Parts: C-alpha cells; sequence; structure tokens
DNA sequence: AAAAGCAAGCATAAAAGATCTAAACATAAAATCT
DNA sequence: AGATTTTATGTTTAGATCTTTTATGCTTGCTTTT
C-alpha cells in the first residue's frame, strides 16, 4: 500500500467517522 | 647414491631411509623430524650437499663426496657407535 | 595454532587436495616428487566441490586466495607476472597434520578424498 | 553467481534505455561526494564502458578540485609516470625517486604537510594493461590510504580481485557501486593491447631481382607442396639474380622484415625458407605473376 | 575524440593551485551530519580505547624486554605471535615506538618488506630509519647510510651515556629469506659494539620462524615469544562493550549485526574492515535526513524536535511502523496527519518510549544471557550477541529453542537452579548500578526494571523455603522479562525506525563486492538492466534475436566446448542476425577485454574460454 | 565402441648471457648575489 | 672580490636489446581402458 493513498483513505475513514 | 647410481636425492627420501634404520637403531629412536632437518641444513651449509643449479624440504640435491672419503671417515671417526658402523656396511 | 577464517580454511584444505590428489583423480572424486602444481580455477573447482554450501564469488574470496599466498601458506611456483590470465601455477606448502586439524575444527573429513 | 565445478571437470529503444541508466548514475553523484568525504573510495564494476561516467563526474562535480585522471587502459603507462606526475605537477617537487615506494613515502610526507589540499584520483580501469602486476596495485593502495587523496576507479576484468590481498583491500577502502552502463568498449579496446593483399602491396615495391628471388621461392614451394638456402643460392647464381651470398642474405633479411618469408633453421645448420601462406592462394599468386 | 583520450600521455593533471572537509557549508551545518560525526567519534574512540587496553599487557612485556636488554654475541630478539590480520598491528608497533621514545630507552627502525628487496636496500633503509628516527626524537642521502656511518653516529651521540637500537620487522612472513638471514647475520656481527634488539611480527606460528631460520642463523638468535590476543576475542570484546552499549542511541538490526559478524568470521579477521562496514552502516542510517538527527540523547533530541521543518515530518510519517501506530489509535489522527504542530508536540513521548524500550532490552538481555548460556548444548548461544540477534530477528517465545531452554532449565536440581537465577539477579543488579544509573533516562529504566527483579527474587525465596514452584519461577521470569522487555523488532514501539538500521540490501551491495554476478546477469539477461519492452527472456538460455550484440556472442560462446573456432562462431552469429563482421569482431574484442576468452597463439583463428 | 592417456612436434617463451644504451647521480664551470 | 644556486657534463648502474639455447606447454596424433 502506497503512503499517499493510505494517508488519504485513513483521512477519509476519520472524516466519515 | 649407491643404489640409484648417483641420482639426485631429497630431504624426504633421505629422512625415510634414515628412519628405517632409526626404528631399529636402539639409540636414534628419540630424534624429531625437525632435528634431522636442521642436521640436513648443517650438511648443506658445509657444501657437503649441493643444490641442482621449490620447498626447502623438497629441493633436489647432489652429494659432493666420493664414496672413498665417506669410507675413510668411517675409520677415522672417534667413538662411533657399533650400530652405525654395522649399518654403514649394508 | 594458526587461527583462520572459515572460508580460508576451506580454501586451504582445497589447495592441499589440489596439490596432493593429482589432476586425474578430481573427475572421480568430485563430480558426485613433490606437491603438485595447480591452477587457481582448479582450486576454485575443488573448493566448490568440497564446500557443499555454494557461496558466491565475491571479492573477499579471491582476496582470501591472495592473502593465503602472502602468508606463505600457498606459493607461486610459476606464473607470478600473469595471475589474472590463468597461466599462474600455485603450490600448497603445508603438512598433512595441519590439514587434519583444520578438518577437525571445520568438520570436513579430509581423508575421504585422499 | 554460484558456479558449478562440473563445467571445469568435464572440460531504437536501447538509446533511450541507456540514457535513462546514465541519468540515474548521474543522479548518484552527491552521495558519492559524501562517501568520498567520509574516507571511502569509489569502485565501479558494471558491464559496459564507464569512461563517460567518470568523465561526467570530473566535469560536473570536480570542476575546481585538483584532479589527476589516469587512463589505465593505456598500453604504455608506467607507475613511475603517475608518481612523477603527482610529484612534479601537484607538489612542484621535481622528479620522484627511482624507487616507487620511496616516491609514495615522499608523497605521503608532502601531503601530510598540506591539509585541505585534496587530490582526487580518477583511474579508469584499475585492472589496466600495465597495472596488473601486484606492485602497481600496492602503490595505488598506499596512495589511496592517504586522507588527502580520494580515489575513484573502474573495474572490468572478471579476475581482478586475485591481486588484492586483505592488506591492499583494507588500504583500498572501497565502496563498491554497480554502475552497469551498456556502452560499448570503444576507447578501452581501441589501443594496441586488443594476407595475399598485403603480400601483393609489398611485392609491388620490390625491384626486379627481388621479384625473381621471391618467385624462385614461390616456384619451389608450389613444386614441393621450406626450401634449403643452398638451392636458392645456386638458383640465384644461375639466374644472375645476385652477386654473392651476402646480398642474398640481405634480400632475405628484407623479406623477414616484410614477413613474406619465415626462416626456420634445421639441426644440420641449413636454413629453411617457408612461405607462410596456403598453397591455393600461392598458386593464385603465381598465376597473378604470369 | 575526447581530449582526455590521448595516444601519447597516460596521466592528465588538472591542477588548481596545489602548493607544497570536501563538502560545502550547507552539509556540515546540517544537523544530521553533526549527529553522525558525534556518534562516529564516540564509537571510534571507544573502539580505539578497547584495542589499546587489550594490547597494553603485551606492550608492557615488550618494553620490559627492551629495557632488560638495555640493562646488560647473539642478538636478543622477540617473536610476537600476532594474528592473521596484519594491517591492524601497525598501531601496536606505533604504540611500542611511542613507549620506547617516551622512556628514552631505545630508538626504533621499522623494516617493511616493500623497502627490503635486497640486502643493500635493507641495510640502507635500516640505517636511514635509525638516524632519521633519532633526528625526529629531538637529511643524509640513502646512498651513503652505511653501517659504518651508523657506528660512527652512535659513537658521536650515545657512547657518552645505552640506547637500544630496536629494529621492528612487522611482516616477517613477507620477507625474502636470503635477505633476512643475511640481515640477521649482519646484526649479529655488530653485537657488543651496537646494541641491537630484533622484535618480529609473525602472523602464522613459530614453526615458520624455525623453518626460515637455518642452523647457522639460529645459532645467533636468543628469541623470546610474546602472544597477542586472538582476533575473535577482540571482536567479541568490541561487540559486547561498544555495539551493545546502552549509552549509544544508534542500534543495528539483527540482520545487519549477523551480516557484519559473518563477514568477520567467514572471510577476514580484520577488525578495521568491520569498523569501516559499521561506519558505512552508520552513514547510510544518518544521511536519511534530520529526522534521523533526532536519533541522539534525549535533551539534544528535544532540541532537534523544536528545530524541525516539514520534510522531516514527512519522513517520520512515511516510515512503516507509523501505520500500525495510526490504525491502532478521529480528530487526533487528523491533527497527526495534517496539523504538524501536534506531531511536534507528541514526538518526545515516542522518543522516550523508544529509548526506554532499548534500555530495557539491554538490561533484560544482560539478565537472560547468563541464565541461557550457562546451559549445556546452548539453544540460544553463549554470548550476548547471539541472543541479541535471536531476540531481534524473530519473536523469542514462539521459537522451539526457547522451549528447549525451558525444558532443560526445568530438568535442573533445585540448588543449581536457585544458584543460577541468583547469579542472574546479582549480575543484572550490578549492571543496573554500574551502567544504567549514570546514563540519561536510566533512572526511569531502573524504576521500571527493579520491582520486577524484586518479584523474581521473592519467587526464588518462595522456592527456597518450600518442585512445581520452579515452573512458577520460570513463568515469572518469562512474563516480566522475556515477554515485556524483549520484543521482536517488528513489535518494537513505533518510530523505532529512527534508531535501528534494518536496510541490509543496499549496504550488502556497497560493502560486499561481486563484479562477477553483475557481469553474469548483464551478459545473460540485459533486460534486468536496460528494461527494454522487447528484450525480456522467459528463460535465460533462450537467445532471442533482439538482444544486445555482446549477449548473443556470449551465449553462442557459452553453449559449446572449450576450444572455439572463430569461423563457425561467425556463421552462427550471422544466422542469428559487411558491418556484421565488424560487429562480431567488436564483440569478440570486448569479450576478450573482460577476460572471458583469449586468443590462441599456437593455433591461429581460434579462442579458448577462460571460464568454466 | 567413448573418452581418458602416452610419445611427438613445433612454438611462445624463459633463462641467460653478453652487450649496448638511456637516465639517475655525482660533479665541475659559471652567471649571479653580495 | 668572495659565496650560492645554476647549469652543463661525465660516469655508473639499471634496464632495453640481440642472440643462443633450452623447456615446459599447447596442440596433435595415435593409443588404449571401460
Amino acid at each position: 500500500e502506497d503512503y499517499e493513498i493510505w494517508k488519504a483513505r485513513m483521512l477519509a475513514k476519520a472524516q466519515a467517522k | 647414491s649407491q643404489i640409484y647410481d648417483r641420482d639426485s636425492f631429497n630431504f624426504e627420501i633421505i629422512y625415510a631411509r634414515f628412519s628405517k634404520f632409526a626404528k631399529v637403531s636402539t639409540t636414534m629412536q628419540a630424534v624429531e623430524r625437525s632435528i634431522v632437518l636442521k642436521a640436513f641444513e648443517h650438511l648443506r651449509i658445509a657444501e657437503l650437499i649441493m643444490p641442482l643449479t621449490v620447498q626447502k624440504e623438497f629441493e633436489m640435491h647432489k652429494l659432493a663426496l666420493t664414496y672413498s672419503q665417506i669410507h675413510h671417515c668411517m675409520q677415522r671417526y672417534q667413538a662411533l657407535p657399533t650400530e652405525v658402523a654395522q649399518w654403514a656396511q649394508s | 595454532s594458526l587461527e583462520l577464517p572459515y572460508y580460508a580454511k576451506f580454501l586451504l584444505i582445497a589447495a592441499f587436495l589440489a596439490s596432493h590428489n593429482a589432476a586425474k583423480q578430481d573427475k572421480r572424486l568430485f563430480v558426485k616428487l613433490g606437491p603438485k602444481s595447480f591452477s587457481i580455477d582448479r582450486l576454485l573447482a575443488i573448493f566448490y566441490a568440497i564446500l557443499e554450501e555454494k557461496v558466491g564469488l565475491t571479492c573477499n574470496l579471491l582476496s582470501q586466495i591472495s592473502t593465503l599466498v602472502h602468508l606463505n601458506l600457498l606459493s607461486f611456483v610459476s606464473g607470478e607476472q600473469n595471475i589474472m590470465e590463468g597461466s599462474a601455477r600455485l603450490q600448497c606448502t603445508i603438512g598433512l597434520e595441519f590439514v587434519l586439524q583444520i578438518g577437525k575444527v571445520v568438520g570436513f573429513n579430509v581423508r575421504q578424498y585422499l | 553467481f554460484v558456479p558449478e565445478s562440473d563445467g571445469y571437470f568435464h572440460s531504437a529503444e536501447h538509446e533511450g534505455s541507456i540514457n535513462a541508466i546514465m541519468e540515474e548514475y548521474r543522479s548518484y553523484f552527491p552521495k558519492w561526494m559524501c562517501i568520498l568525504n567520509e574516507g571511502f573510495n569509489i569502485l565501479l564494476y558494471g558491464l559496459g564502458s564507464k569512461h563517460q561516467l567518470l568523465q561526467s563526474f570530473h566535469r560536473e562535480v570536480l570542476h575546481k578540485q585538483t584532479v589527476l585522471v589516469v587512463n589505465g587502459f593505456f598500453p604504455s603507462l608506467t607507475i613511475k609516470d603517475m608518481l612523477d606526475s603527482i610529484t612534479s605537477d601537484i607538489l612542484d617537487a621535481g622528479i620522484s625517486p627511482a624507487n616507487p615506494h620511496e616516491a609514495v613515502d615522499m608523497i605521503e610526507e608532502e601531503f601530510a604537510l598540506i591539509p585541505e589540499t585534496h587530490l582526487f584520483l580518477i583511474v579508469h580501469n584499475l585492472d589496466g594493461a600495465m597495472l596488473r602486476n601486484v606492485k602497481a596495485q600496492a602503490i595505488l593502495s598506499r596512495l589511496a590510504r592517504i586522507p588527502n587523496i580520494h580515489l575513484l576507479a573502474s573495474i572490468d576484468h572478471i579476475n581482478t580481485p586475485l591481486l588484492w590481498d586483505q592488506g591492499k583491500l583494507c588500504s583500498f577502502n572501497f565502496s563498491w557501486w554497480d554502475c552497469t552502463t551498456m556502452l560499448p568498449y570503444t576507447n578501452e579496446t581501441a589501443f594496441e593491447n586488443s594476407a595475399l593483399s598485403s603480400m601483393r602491396s609489398v611485392f609491388s615495391s620490390l625491384t626486379t631481382n627481388s621479384r625473381g628471388i621471391y618467385m624462385l621461392i614461390v616456384k619451389y614451394q608450389l613444386k614441393n607442396k621450406g626450401m634449403p638456402f643452398r638451392d636458392l643460392y645456386s638458383s640465384c647464381r644461375e639466374a644472375f639474380l645476385v652477386s654473392s651470398d651476402l646480398a642474398l642474405r640481405a634480400q632475405l633479411t628484407e623479406f623477414l622484415d616484410h614477413k613474406l618469408v619465415k626462416s626456420k633453421r634445421s639441426v644440420d645448420g641449413s636454413e629453411q625458407l617457408t612461405i607462410p601462406i596456403d598453397g591455393a592462394l600461392l598458386q593464385q599468386f603465381l598465376e597473378e605473376q604470369e | 575524440m575526447d581530449p582526455t583520450i590521448s595516444v601519447s600521455k597516460g596521466c592528465f593533471v588538472y591542477k588548481n593551485g596545489a602548493t607544497r572537509s570536501l563538502l560545502g557549508k550547507e552539509v556540515v551545518q546540517q544537523p544530521f551530519y553533526e549527529e553522525y560525526r558525534k556518534a562516529w567519534n564516540q564509537i571510534n574512540d571507544h573502539i580505539a580505547d578497547l584495542q589499546h587496553r587489550s594490547y597494553a599487557r603485551t606492550l608492557e612485556q615488550l618494553v620490559d624486554f627492551v629495557v632488560g636488554q638495555a640493562e646488560r654475541e647473539v642478538l636478543p630478539t622477540a617473536a610476537l605471535l600476532t594474528g592473521i590480520n596484519q594491517p591492524d598491528h601497525l598501531s601496536q608497533f606505533t604504540a611500542l615506538t611511542q613507549r620506547l621514545h617516551a622512556q628514552r630507552a631505545a630508538m626504533v627502525c621499522v623494516l617493511q618488506s616493500r623497502d627490503c628487496a635486497t640486502l643493500k636496500a635493507a641495510v640502507e633503509t635500516l640505517v636511514f630509519g635509525l638516524v632519521e628516527d633519532n633526528a625526529e626524537v629531538e637529511r643524509l642521502r640513502r646512498s651513503q647510510c652505511t653501517m659504518k656511518q651508523l657506528k660512527s653516529w652512535y659513537t658521536n651521540n650515545f657512547d657518552s651515556e645505552r640506547r637500544q637500537l630496536v629494529v621492528i620487522l612487522p611482516d616477517f612472513e613477507c620477507f625474502n629469506a636470503s635477505v633476512l638471514q643475511d640481515l640477521i647475520l649482519i646484526l649479529s656481527a655488530h653485537c657488543g659494539s651496537l646494541p641491537f634488539v630484533l622484535v618480529l611480527g609473525v602472523a602464522t606460528a613459530m614453526t615458520a620462524v624455525h623453518g626460515t631460520l637455518p642452523y647457522h642463523v639460529s645459532s645467533k638468535i636468543r628469541l623470546r615469544v610474546f602472544q597477542t590476543q586472538a582476533a575473535p576475542t577482540g571482536l567479541n570484546e568490541v561487540l559486547d562493550k561498544v555495539l551493545l552499549s546502552p549509552k549509544y542511541a544508534f542500534h543495528l538490526s539483527g540482520k545487519t549485526f549477523k551480516f557484519l559478524t559473518h563477514i568477520f568470521l567467514y572471510y577476514d579477521f580484520s577488525i578495521h574492515g568491520f569498523i569501516q562496514g559499521f561506519k558505512y552502516c552508520l552513514m547510510e542510517h544518518f544521511f536519511g535526513g534530520n529526522a534521523f538527527a533526532l536519533c541522539t540523547d534525549y535533551s539534544k533530541a528535544l532540541g532537534r524536535i523544536k528545530q524541525l521543518t516539514h520534510e522531516d515530518m514527512e519522513t517520520i510519517r512515511r516510515l512503516p511502523s507509523f501505520r500500525p501506530y495510526v490504525e491502532q489509535i478521529c480528530k487526533r489522527i487528523i491533527a497527526v496527519l495534517t496539523d504538524d504542530d501536534y506531531l511536534k508536540k507528541k514526538l518526545p513521548q515516542l522518543l522516550r518510549d523508544c529509548l526506554l524500550h532499548f534500555l530495557l532490552f539491554r538490561c533484560s538481555l544482560e539478565f537472560l544471557t547468563e541464565l541461557v548460556g550457562d546451559l549445556p548444548r546452548c539453544p540460544l548461544g553463549k554470548l550476548r550477541r547471539e541472543l541479541y540477534v535471536n531476540c531481534l530477528n524473530r519473536a523469542i517465545i514462539s521459537t522451539p529453542e526457547y522451549k528447549e531452554c525451558l525444558q532443560m532449565l526445568s530438568f535442573l536440581s533445585k540448588d543449581e537452579f536457585v544458584a543460577k537465577v541468583n547469579r542472574a539477579l546479582e549480575r543484572t543488579e550490578q549492571f543496573l548500578v554500574e551502567e544504567i544509573a549514570p546514563l540519561e533516562l536510566g533512572e526511569a529504566c531502573t524504576a521500571v526494571l527493579r520491582p520486577k527483579l524484586e518479584a523474581i527474587r521473592l519467587a526464588v525465596d518462595e522456592v527456597v523455603k518450600a518442585g512445581r514452584a520452579l515452573q512458577k519461577t520460570l513463568q515469572l521470569i518469562e512474563t516480566q522479562i522475556v515477554q515485556d522487555h524483549l520484543r521482536a523488532l517488528q513489535d518494537a514501539p513505533p518510530i523505532h525506525e529512527l534508531f535501528v538500521f534494518s536496510d541490509i540490501a543496499t549496504v550488502r551491495r556497497n560493502i560486499i563486492g561481486a563484479p562477477r554476478a553483475a557481469l553474469h546477469t548483464a551478459l545473460n539477461n540485459p533486460h534486468f538492466y536496460m528494461q527494454c519492452k522487447c528484450c525480456e527472456l522467459q528463460d535465460q538460455s533462450l537467445l532471442v534475436g533482439t538482444l544486445p550484440d555482446l549477449s548473443v556472442v556470449y551465449k553462442l560462446h557459452l553453449e559449446c566446448g572449450r576450444m572455439i573456432n572463430l569461423f563457425d562462431w561467425l556463421q552462427a552469429f550471422r544466422s542469428v542476425v559487411p558491418q556484421i563482421q565488424a560487429r562480431f569482431t567488436r564483440a569478440v574484442a570486448e569479450l576478450q577485454f573482460l577476460g572471458y576468452i583469449k586468443m590462441s597463439k599456437r593455433k591461429t583463428d581460434h579462442a579458448t574460454r577462460l571460464t568454466w
């Protein structure tokens, strides 16, 4: 997993929480 | 030299021919191979043995003596043990 | 009492087998007077045959060959001027008992190949 | 690479790809400057020619530092030439002493006298045609030991580390780098280290009597499928192609100089005169002379 | 062509004001260069101190031998049975010259084998070294430094006072034999008039000394044998006292540790090559950025956190251990992944966590290694370094060898078991008092560890005052020391990547040199390097027609026998693909330049392969 | 019958042995500085 | 009118060369065991 798409998906999981 | 008709010898051949006598000599059993090697070098520095001109234990050599000189050394030698005097004849 | 690196020990016993086993017997022992001359590639072939582990040919292994030559554990009976061209001939210059001691410390039984 | 001993006991797109490879090796350079600053020396061991890469390192990065380029692929360089170059041009100390290790001792003293005067040393092909002896590698390792002198070097031969023992390989504090360019070995093989037409071109320059002497050897060779010297001497004295023996020996010395004739002496003392060319081309040459 | 490519010259000066710190100020003023230089100076000075403290006993014995000869024909002479690692011993002989000059007991010449190809050159370098050494304590040409001039110089100087004339011969094995024997006879001829002492440097054994010295030469020798310590003992001392010290914040991973010790034990016994390889590991670690300049002692680490910019924040986020730290946590991770200042405020807790974990790792290792390595058969090894590599490389409790250690420790009698655990407790407490108390962040480490040791000692008292309690004591030792303070490196606390160095591939590439592997994979599959869209081979023996020209010639070479006629080789290459003959000649010339083939001399138009 | 093994033969080459020569070293004539 | 590099020169020793001679080795041509 690339760091950029992982950081973006984790920010999406935070903002969707 | 008498057996092989003045062929060049080696420290290993002469040490083997000496050890075949030393195993039954009943006075020469105690010598190390290193003492026989230093005795061979002592023969070499007197030019009683000359190189054919390789390890120092395997260099080929030539006797620098006639057999009559060794035979007169056998009679002129002082306190020669009888075992060596018998081994010299055969 | 000569402590050695592990691959230097295998190189030294391989040089002893190269100088003690003659050129013809390697084909029967490894496909699975005086000490003999041997070329460096014959030494590497006997070393890879007895190694049974197969390390790569790094700089350090051929450096171990040259520094075994510098310690008078091996010798340059000929060649000298052209070590790299394959015309060099080496000659192992150690006794059998040191090889048996190295084979005790290593665990390689030298007498099977003699 | 783990070779098997049984082989001894049984014995376009390319330009863009090479340019991307060269741009990556050009991108490596600041890391090489830091590695050379820490005391390691650079060694390149790729497949193709690395001349242009080290020239780019000298051009783009070492544009102002003192630099001694050394062409190791040169057939005729000597280690005395390199030590004389350092001692005379870098330090203005005159000619180096005739013992090379004395010259390295002198270079170590004079470079101990001058901190922050670094001497970069670029050696294309450290395995060079005249650097393959152990002594020149010992001199190069003693030079690379110096804190002031930094070393970059190329390696091409497969059997190169056979001459580096652990003392030289410890003096050569190498940082190995796989700079595998795919460039052809133009400059490295351009030097001297790596025929019926020529016979006609040299036969055209000969005089008439030399043509007759070589035609006599050609006729004897085609007739016998090397002639003794006495038959050539009697044939030349019969055909009036020579005045005495010594002029015929001078003509055959000229033929040996121009390699038309090989002279092979016999055990009986007679001189044999082989022509080193196959007999079909020799028969065609005799037909050319008619 | 290029101006550097000349037909006449071989060397090309580009002098720029040379008479008779390479980096610019941007790099030296960067914090990572500062922390790298600090850690390297500390590590190098500690290793040099260990080497001097190991050599000091043999140094005092050699100096006492020289002074005892000075208190007083054969020349006295001292064989020094030093190790195979010849370059390392120049510091030993230099320390001997420093001691002999400081006592004013002797003057020293050093005879390298490179300087003495002949007896004349040996005598000239010997006399020149003695006279110039005396001149350097408080220049004649080398043609005139006769031994008679040495006698006249010694009479003009030291006859009125006796200085010994020590002649170090560091590389005894490298000498010509006749030059060395003639030199020993020359020095023995001058005894009485000139006091000579002849220390030697025998890398092999005394049998070499007895072999190269003949009956006449050894008649004039009164040698005494000194023994330098073994190279593996020096490696073990350096690895335990330096690379495993608590006080350094930089640690190797277990793979890098095993790789450097594998180079030492399996290739060369040079300590210096191991030190340069550790220096390359330290440089490859610390040159990754100022985020790796955080890897230091705790106060300077807090100053580095307050120094930081943004690329350092990005490279502390990118490192792999941060991702489990984030997923094992919403607004807090938005402030961590974006706000930057919150990560700057949260860095000291993570750095203290990592440094405390590595301190507890070293203390729990100093516990466990005695209790495990005293055992017969040693499943986890004897010394601390093997247990260091084992506990870092993988989780220790899941290994079969830990089960074997638990079984063989369960089989013990009560007296040896209680004595073993009490020895481990006393050793760990002595280590906690001696080495962790002076260190910063050592008070908190002692506060974490000491109650656990008191609980293990209470379990020992419970098994003393009362069979099955030994299993409870093993359970206490497992779950307060092995489980908590001896985790595998993947289970280390997050942002431990700043402190360990696990990148073994690039460093193994740049230290271990394998030119033959690169030439092999370049001459077999060029697609590995060129990365063409057409040149890929599904197998390495295919020989496709789009290959680079050296590879086709190399494969048609490889697929046949030893002696190779050039002509059918040319027909096969012409069948694969005028200028084609010139391309074949260029490929054969390059393949000869690499040493793979050579032209025959006895047979024209043929080539023999040098490889097998 | 297949591939390892002993005399044969020319050949690069290696010693060598004298021999001649080029460069390093010691040294004298001389402008130069005082 | 005297000391100091400076330079031009001669000697000597190490290295290049010519030549003979001798040898191991590279290849060949049978030769012979498995």
